[PDB]
């Protein structure tokens, strides 16, 4: 059972290490996207 | 309510069993954490310790 | 009538209640379909173990939490798709095992928060998150090793 | 079947509007006109067995 296919290189990046957030909507199925809704404001406390 | 229904179970009989509870909660006008907290506080007694 | 702003059915895989008139994958199948059949790059989200098989390089360390952040750029690991569907992640001397996470059917969008100014930030959506991966040490290999 | 508002995630209810009957949300103006028939079969379990008795 050799690694028969796709010995894949894995790299690490840090350009956006501090800038990266993962947002998930538990109520919104992946079918619909907020790419069509024009957003108005975004307030954050870092 | 969608979160609660997803969170109990997504089998058809599960929603069938859980429907009366949703109808009951919609009978009252509780839609905000504040309203439900107020309702609970009213139903909570001063069991003063 | 709008076909994209419809109401929802409870079953996400069968969200389309009305018509115009699913298999559960494994890492070998997942990577095979997303590489061989499709050349399009895809966004994945994976949960690594708590500590990586390294030491924080002059980061003031006690065998403390050596996470992904403490490491540096460049090639960091090797992913091997073995026969019989076995998939492993050689991370130097150790070999982690990679598995399907729970298949989330809701919307997971990976955004970038670029704080260009003190009072300004660039909300940069990068792509949807379709699959989730889990990496765990092959504790059996570690044990029968010694 | 239990329909929930995509706008805010609350449970949609049935009501009657002006052009037709609509699913409506009690918290936000999201409504959906019922454009054609919608059914929700239950298929309740029947009384299959008869069970005469007196055997050995
Ligand atoms: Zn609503």
């Amino acid at each position: 059972d050799d690694p028969v296919v796709q010995e894949i290189d894995v790299y690490l990046a840090k350009s956006l290490a501090e800038k990266l957030y993962l947002f998930q909507y538990p109520v919104r199925p992946a079918s619909m996207t907020y790419d069509d809704i024009p957003h108005l404001s975004a307030k954050i406390k870092p | 309510d969608q979160e609660i229904v997803q969170m109990i179970g997504t089998e058809e009989h599960v929603m069938a069993a859980f429907g009366p509870s949703l109808e009951e909660c919609q009978k009252a006008q509780i839609f905000t954490q504040m309203q439900a907290l107020k309702y609970i506080g009213n139903k909570v007694r001063r069991q003063r310790m | 009538i709008i076909n994209i702003k419809k109401e929802k059915r409870e079953t996400d895989e069968e969200t389309k209640q009305i018509l115009r008139m699913l298999p559960k994958d494994v890492s070998v199948a997942e990577l095979l379909r997303e590489l061989s059949l499709t050349k399009e790059e895809e966004l994945l989200f994976l949960q690594l173990p708590d500590t990586l098989p390294g030491q924080p390089p002059t980061q003031d360390i006690a065998e403390n939490a050596c996470t992904l952040a403490d490491l540096t750029e460049g090639q960091v690991g090797k992913l091997l798709i073995r026969k019989s569907g076995r998939v492993q992640l050689l991370l130097g001397k150790v070999t982690l095992d990679v598995t399907m996470g729970t298949a989330c059917s809701f919307l997971q969008e990976l955004v970038s928060v670029g704080l260009g100014d003190s009072r300004t930030g660039e909300m940069t959506v990068l792509g949807h998150v379709k699959h989730k991966l889990v990496c765990s040490p092959d504790f059996e290999s570690l044990l029968d090793h010694k | 079947m239990l329909l929930f508002c995509p706008g805010c995630g609350n449970g949609l209810i049935v009501e009657e509007g002006q052009r037709c009957h609509r699913f409506a949300c009690n918290t936000c103006p999201y409504v959906h006109n019922i454009t054609r028939k919608v059914t929700n079969r239950k298929y309740p379990k029947l009384k299959e067995v008869d069970d005469v008795l007196g055997g050995a």
